[PDB]
RNA sequence: UAAUUGCGAUAACGAACGAGACCUUAACCUACUAAAUAGUGGUGCUAGCAUUUGCUGGUUAUCCACUUCUUAGAGGGACUAUCGGUUUCAAGCCGAUGGAAGUUUGAGGCAAUAACAGGUCUGUGAUGCCCUUAGACGUUCUGGGCCGCACGCGCGCUACACUGACGGAGCCAGCGAGUCUAACCUUGGCCGAGAGGUCUUGGUAAUCUUGUGAAACUCCGUCGUGCUGGGGAUAGAGCAUUGUAAUUAUUGCUCUUCAACGAGGAAUUCCUAGUAAGCGCAAGUCAUCAGCUUGCGUUGAUUACGUCCCUGCCCUUUGUACACACC
């Protein structure tokens, strides 16, 4: 492409919405080790934030990063799809959402009591430590737990 | 080439033999230009137990 | 270190338990008008040549 | 391997005891005297035949041949 | 109309395998000896022109255990 | 993670004094000069390329291949 | 002595024609694009990003111009590749009907590409036109 | 009618149809010059040909293949096949013996079965196991 | 060399070399010979090839296997461990690249470096596992000139392939490499090694 | 019902997992019988009359 | 010798079943009969690029001609031929040349006498005897179950990456199959990110789907050895399809979640050439579901061309008090 060079600008590690992230690594890729967006969420955000994807995580002006936390937590406003997201039609408010880092943990838990809380099939056998998805049970998974 | 593929066995002890049977389709077609006469007379007769004949029409 | 050329003169057998083995009457190129059997590790014709890497020593059966 | 049995054989056998004159070192003729000469059912087995009757008397020539 | 029947009488059923196994079944179902009914069934056949026949017994006659009886004459080639 | 990711300064130096007497230089070969990931190392292929030091002999995709210049 | 684009090889024409298409600016893009994966049967979007639609433009052109007609049907055929079915195997799966009948009418609309009879999409005489042109211009860098 | 002949090569179930006129030279194969091909590496498998016995020879005919079937090596075998059985086709009735047994010299002393089709061809798998010679797996117990 | 042209024409370095001499991607087969006597009738060069690529009907006979060109036996054993198995195109590449490399370096017919890496590596004699009672001895053996080559070329391609294995530098470099060393031996190399510690073993027991 | 299920302890892997495993899992063919194959049990026996009309 | 296949020795001579022959499939026919349901050249009608003629397409009949390619009839061909080595100069084997083909030409189909308490009464309106027969072991209807999970065994699938993953771009098979008293195979046009939907359409098929533009693979980029962009288990939330019915999640799509696995102990399977392995397809099943099978073509090796060491089985010889024959 071309041989860069800047100065003291880049830092290495930067850390955003309450994890951390390593410089040295192309920055489309860098933002996945937040829980809940994968290369694809990733690909797209920074498309929307105007970024060059050709960039690490280490350059990236501080304006440029914050617009692309701005975009992740609003992906709707920012015309991004729905049909993209982790988690359409709620089962409450209905409302498209997507979940971003230590937030998903908490929202697997709270699918997964509603559905114990429920006396559910499906979390009975949550609650049991046992495959969901209705699996065989017989062979496989034996290490486990 | 009607290909037909069954284990020998009628059921299901032993090595798994395969075996195929096939029943052979061949097909001809003659085109004539005739008047009515020598058609109606040649269809007619002809006739030969174990061969499918089949007259059509037309030129569409 | 002294190298030692033999051509292989004629295909006898297989000696070997196993049987990879061949028996092998070689005539050495550097002075001919002696013979000497060998045992082969690989496949083998006549006219072919091998490094005998030690002159003087021969064997004869296998198990 | 390719021995040839004996229904080859002893066709070749019958065959040369009565018509020597007639056959010669050459398969290719002695292919087509067959069919004048021989009734058999299949070319393979023909050809086969005089294949080797065509052998047989190719060394008839240089010595007898017991049979 | 559209379909037809006719009978034909066949020409020698010494020939047909299938016209001497409904011989042999009734043979043994009218309370024939076994080798006699094989052994007949054998000796017409051949004397209706056959190169060769054979005819094979299985199952069980009044002892408990089956059995089986071959009964041949002349000449059969098995293969190809 | 273990260094060759940018481009330090004194490392574009580097790379401009230091290829000389490859007589092989590739992608492999830039980051076994205790530099360069894969990335910036085409980079450097395609711009020493720019003007002078190598001559590009070897065509493709994985495969690189260049000479000191003459 | 007269071109054709067939006296031109697969990737210096398309990576040509690519280049002209943008280069030109009159072209229809869709505006999902950037946002979408190409086929079910891939994992990421193209890396060409502000571009690609270009290369299967001038692609689906080149296509339709070495044969009588096609569909959309066959083009997602065509640029079908494998789907890991993760732990289970492969199969051919088909491309998306949306792009590329999206890059059928764009070239169309820019007339490089008609409706055919019999079915599908022709070659259009405009098209011959102004891709043997560039063609010609590919062995022109090669003079 | 000018001068010509056709003929072809086959490799596998690949089969390469030529037609060898009388011509200013050209060298198409479906309908792009041979010095496109590609696969490429093999490029000069059916250059071959050509260069065996001398550029010059094509200069007063034209040839054209277009290949069917096969696979994406299968077809680069069968074509440069079809290509010289072409040229060895059209000094047989039309230039002299003599011209033509020198091409079919040159050809077969190198060889890669130019003028000669290849007898090769995949055997039918059996039942128990994925291929022909392969068995499936047994235990015993 | 006389420049000729048609129709759709032929290009300028193809016309050329092609024509005159008979040489490989583009590497002379003249000179290339066989530093070691014997392995010449078991090594080819000449007849001269363009690229390692033949539909060559080596196996149905016992040695015929030996009259295809060593170059391209190379390249055969390159395409193996389940996942290349086939995938003769991709190899061809890879030695292609490979022979490129070698040139570079000490420069030689790259060609004629694989001719000395092969001869280099063939262990004059060897072992087998004669039975003796129980308690296998080993019996010493001169090997083959066919299985020195043979053993030459599997040892060297794999030990290549090993070092190729998990890391950036290419099979392409880690063969030209293997080669370069073994050409003129440096014991660097994973086969001289396990030519020399075969003769070691095979004169450890004679 | 289904309260009872999630509300009974004893239940799920944890449980299970924390429970020696019998032998009668590992054990073999069983077989029972087949070198008594030949020798028929039916006490019983034809005759040489019965065999002799019969055939 | 693959073969009780032959040569030869010979109180045996000469024959039959089985092996071989035979049949089928794949290989060769510019020889033969042909073809708008296969295709080639010429001619028109016509587009583009060049223009000096040219180059590259369009046009189920605008006409002429042909049968190399495709198809399937009839024939032909090979018999291990020529020659030379080798051998009881015997049957044979081996090498070179030639050849479409020279390993039983490659692969199958068929397959004697005899044996087994092998498997199958759960394929049969084949069947003996036993059992049961109205609160049924008949039959149908509703719902669950065959999938149930501390764990042992077997066949597989996907992988641990740089001969690679990914992204564009090149772009190439063969065996098949398809709807009448019906809803099968589906081109094309639109709508949809996708799965799909919708409007039409060709085909009872060498005629249409389909050149099945299949996957490995090829090319130019991105990543750069980091459990990494290898790997994709587990799991959440949404959208669709089949079906009367999908919860214990039929299948399909999208986002997210991102496990084990760093080539695997003792052991053990399969295999000699278009074979192994890799790669995908069609067919069976099938309303819907292939990680299975039966076939198919695609890319295409390394290593034997030997032996009796292991294991397995044949053959003599020899022991037998066995003959229901070492159960
Ligand atoms: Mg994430
Ligand atoms: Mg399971
Ligand atoms: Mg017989
Ligand atoms: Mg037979
Ligand atoms: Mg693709
Ligand atoms: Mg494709
Ligand atoms: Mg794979
Ligand atoms: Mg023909
Ligand atoms: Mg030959
Ligand atoms: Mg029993
Ligand atoms: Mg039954
Ligand atoms: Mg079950
Ligand atoms: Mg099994
Ligand atoms: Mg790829
Ligand atoms: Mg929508
Ligand atoms: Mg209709
Ligand atoms: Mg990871
Ligand atoms: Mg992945
Ligand atoms: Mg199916
Ligand atoms: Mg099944
Ligand atoms: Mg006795």
């Amino acid at each position: 492409s071309l041989v860069v060079q800047e100065q003291g600008s880049f830092q290495h590690i930067l850390r955003l919405l309450n994890t951390n992230v390593d410089g040295n690594i192309k920055i489309v890729y860098a933002l996945t080790t937040i829980k809940g967006v994968g290369r694809r969420y990733s690909n797209l955000v920074c498309k929307k934030a105007d970024v060059d994807l050709h960039k690490r995580a280490g350059e990236l002006t501080q304006e440029e990063l914050e617009r692309i936390v701005q975009i992740m937590q609003n992906p709707t406003h920012y015309k991004i799809p729905a049909w993209f997201l982790n988690r359409q039609n709620d089962i409450t408010d209905g409302k498209d959402y997507h979940t971003l880092a230590n937030n998903v943990e908490s929202k697997l838990r709270d699918d997964l009591e509603r559905l114990k809380k429920i006396r559910a099939h499906r979390g009975i056998r949550h609650f049991w430590g046992l495959r969901v998805r209705g699996q065989h049970t017989k062979t496989t998974g034996r290490r486990r737990a | 080439v009607l290909k037909i593929s069954t284990r020998k066995t009628p059921n299901g002890e032993g090595s798994k033999t395969w075996e195929t049977y096939e029943m052979r389709i061949h097909k001809r077609y003659i085109d004539l230009e005739a008047p009515v006469q020598i058609v109606k007379r040649i269809t007619q007769i002809t006739i030969e137990p174990g061969v499918d004949v089949e007259v059509v029409v037309a030129s569409n | 270190t002294p190298v030692t050329l033999a051509k292989v003169i004629k295909v006898l057998g297989r000696t070997g338990s196993r049987g990879g083995v061949t028996q092998v009457r070689v005539e050495f190129l550097e002075d001919t008008s002696r013979t000497i059997v060998r045992n082969v590790k690989g496949p083998v014709r006549e006219n072919d040549i091998l490094v005998l890497m030690e002159s003087e020593r021969e064997a004869r059966r296998l198990r | 391997g390719r021995v040839r049995t004996k229904t080859v054989k002893r066709a070749s056998k019958a065959l040369i005891e009565r018509y020597y004159p007639k056959l010669t070192l050459d398969f290719q003729t002695n292919k087509r005297l067959c069919d004048e000469i021989a009734t058999i059912q299949s070319k393979r087995l023909r050809n086969k035949i005089a294949g080797y009757t065509t052998h047989l008397m190719k060394r008839i020539q240089k010595g007898p041949v017991r049979g | 109309g559209t379909i037809v029947l006719y009978a034909e009488r066949v020409q020698d059923r010494g020939l047909s395998a299938v016209a001497q196994a409904e011989s042999m079944k009734f043979k043994l179902l009218n309370g024939l000896a076994i080798r006699r009914a094989a052994y007949g069934v054998v000796r017409y056949v051949m004397e209706s022109g056959a190169k060769g026949c054979e005819v094979v017994v299985s199952g069980k006659l009044r002892a408990a255990r089956a059995k089986a009886m071959k009964f041949a004459d002349g000449f059969l080639i098995h293969s190809g | 993670a273990q260094h060759a990711v940018i481009l330090d300064q004194e490392k574009y130096d580097r790379i401009l004094k230091e290829v000389p007497t490859y007589r092989y230089v590739s992608v492999s070969v830039l980051v076994d000069r205790l530099k360069i990931g894969g990335s910036l190392a085409r980079i450097a292929l395609r711009h020493l390329e720019k003007e002078g030091i190598i001559k590009p002999i070897s065509k493709h995709s994985k495969q690189a291949i260049y000479t000191r210049a003459t | 002595p007269g071109v054709s684009v067939r006296d031109v090889a697969a990737q210096d024409f398309i990576n040509a024609y690519a280049s002209f298409l943008q280069r030109q600016g009159k072209l229809e893009v869709p505006g999902y694009v950037d946002i979408v994966k190409t086929s079910s049967g891939n994992e990421m979007p193209p890396q060409d990003a502000e571009g690609w639609f270009y290369k299967r433009a001038a692609s689906v052109a080149r296509h339709i111009y070495m044969r009588k007609q096609v569909g959309v049907g066959k083009l997602n055929k065509l640029y079908g590749g494998a789907k890991s079915r993760g732990v289970r195997p492969y199969k051919h799966i088909d491309a998306s009907g949306s792009i590329n009948r999206k890059v059928l009418q764009a070239l169309e609309k820019i007339g490089i590409v008609e409706i055919s009879p019999k079915g599908g999409r022709r070659i259009s005489e405009n098209g011959q036109r102004d891709l043997d042109r560039i063609a010609a211009q590919t062995l022109e860098e090669d003079e | 009618a000018v001068p010509s002949v056709q003929t072809f090569g086959k490799k596998k179930s690949a089969t390469a149809v030529a037609h060898v006129k009388a011509g200013k030279g050209l060298i198409k194969v479906n309908g792009s010059p041979i010095t496109l091909v590609e696969p490429e590496i093999l490029r000069f498998k059916v250059y071959e040909p050509l260069l065996l016995v001398g550029l010059d020879k094509f200069s007063n005919i034209d040839i054209r293949v277009r290949v069917t079937g096969g696979g994406h090596v299968s077809q680069v075998y069968a074509i440069r096949q079809a290509i010289a059985k072409g040229l060895v086709a059209y000094h047989q009735k039309y230039v002299d013996e003599q011209s033509k047994n020198e091409l079919k010299k040159a050809f077969t002393s190198y060889d890669r079965t130019l003028l000669i089709a290849d007898s090769r061809r995949p055997e039918p798998k059996k039942f128990g196991g994925k291929g022909a010679r392969s068995r499936f797996q047994k235990s015993y117990r | 060399f006389t420049p000729v042209v048609l129709a759709t024409p032929i290009p300028e370095e193809v016309q050329q070399a092609q024509t005159e001499i008979k040489l490989f991607n583009k590497w002379s087969f003249e000179e290339v010979e066989v530093k070691d006597a014997s392995l010449v009738d078991y090594v080819q060069v000449r007849q001269p090839i363009f690229v390692a690529h033949t539909a060559g009907r080596y196996a149905n006979k016992r040695f015929r296997k030996a009259q295809c060109p060593i170059i391209e036996r190379l390249t055969n054993s390159l395409m193996m461990n389940g996942r290349n198995n086939g995938k003769k195109l991709k190899a061809v590449r890879i030695i292609k690249h490979t022979l490129d490399i070698i040139n570079v370096l000490t420069d030689q017919n790259p060609i004629q470096v694989v001719v000395d890496a092969i001869t280099n590596t063939g262990p004059r004699e060897d072992t087998t596992r004669v039975g003796g009672g129980g308690a296998a001895r080993r019996q010493a053996v001169d090997v083959s000139p066919l299985r020195r080559v043979n053993q030459a070329i599997a040892l060297l391609t794999i030990g290549a392939r090993e070092a190729a294995f998990r890391n950036i530098k290419t099979i392409a470099e880690t063969l030209a490499e293997e080669l370069i060393n073994a050409a003129k031996g440096s014991s660097t190399s994973y086969a001289i090694k396990k030519k020399d510690e075969l003769e070691r073993v095979a004169k450890s027991n004679r | 019902g289904n309260e009872g299920a999630i509300r009974d302890k004893t239940a799920g892997r944890r449980n299970n997992r924390s429970k020696d495993v019998t032998d009668s899992a590992t054990t073999k063919k069983s077989n029972t019988r087949r070198a008594t194959d030949r020798h028929s049990r039916t006490g019983k026996t034809d005759t040489k009359k019965k065999v002799n009309q019969g055939w």
